Formats: C-alpha cells, structure tokens, sequence
C-alpha cells in the first residue's frame, strides 16, 4: 500500500494517536495544533 | 440506446479573444494579501478560443 498525504492549510482528516491537553493562554509555552508545533504565547484573538 | 443526427454540418471553428479570461488558483496554498508570481499551465490573455 503507498499512503499519500497532504498537509494543507484545510480541517484535518487523519490523525496520530496523541493524547491532548486543556490550553494554557498568556503564557510561553510549546503548542502542538494539529501537528503544526512550534512555541510562543497563546491568547484569544480578533482574527476572522 | 443512442438517439441519431443527419444533416449536422461541420464545426466551423471561428475564434474569439481570452480577454483577461479564465484565471484560476494556481494551488491549494491559502494566500491572503500578498502578490504572488508563479510559473504554470494559465491561459494566456487575449489567446485564440
Ligand atoms: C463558417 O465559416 C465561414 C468561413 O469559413 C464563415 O464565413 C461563417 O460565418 C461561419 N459560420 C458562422 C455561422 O459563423
Ligand atoms: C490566432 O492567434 C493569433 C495570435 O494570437 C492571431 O493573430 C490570429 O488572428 C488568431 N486566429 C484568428 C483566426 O484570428
């Protein structure tokens, strides 16, 4: 079998196993969405 | 089945101008306000259709 993925800027269809966690806000932390990681500080935004 | 024709003429071919026409999203990457030059299969402007 050849599995063949994409990884767009689109919902997610298929994913690992990981477990997750509750969101920490305003403070530094690693993030992982939907397996784009990176770090930084979380918080509610305008953004549409 | 199949329905039938008789007496249907040749396709004369006459052509008209792509005047700007038929641009499309080149790509699934999501861009937002930013200009973007890029190298693929477009119709060309003011082609032959
Ligand atoms: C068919 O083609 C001729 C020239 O080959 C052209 O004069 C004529 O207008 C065309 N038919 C139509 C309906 O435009
Ligand atoms: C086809 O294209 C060329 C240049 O794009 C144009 O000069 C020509 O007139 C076109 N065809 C017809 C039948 O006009």
């Amino acid at each position: 079998v050849v599995l063949s993925f994409e990884l767009l800027n689109a919902p997610a269809t298929v994913c690992g196993p990981k477990l997750s966690t509750e969101l920490v806000k305003n403070q530094c932390v690693n993030f992982n969405f939907n397996g784009l990681t990176g770090t930084g500080v979380l918080t509610d935004s305008s953004k549409r | 089945t199949c329905g039938t024709l008789s007496n249907k003429s040749p396709p004369n071919m006459t052509q008209f101008s792509s005047s700007r026409r038929g641009v499309y999203y080149p790509d699934d990457i999501f861009r937002s306000d930013v200009l973007h030059l890029t190298q693929d299969y477009f119709l060309p402007f003011n082609s032959n259709v």
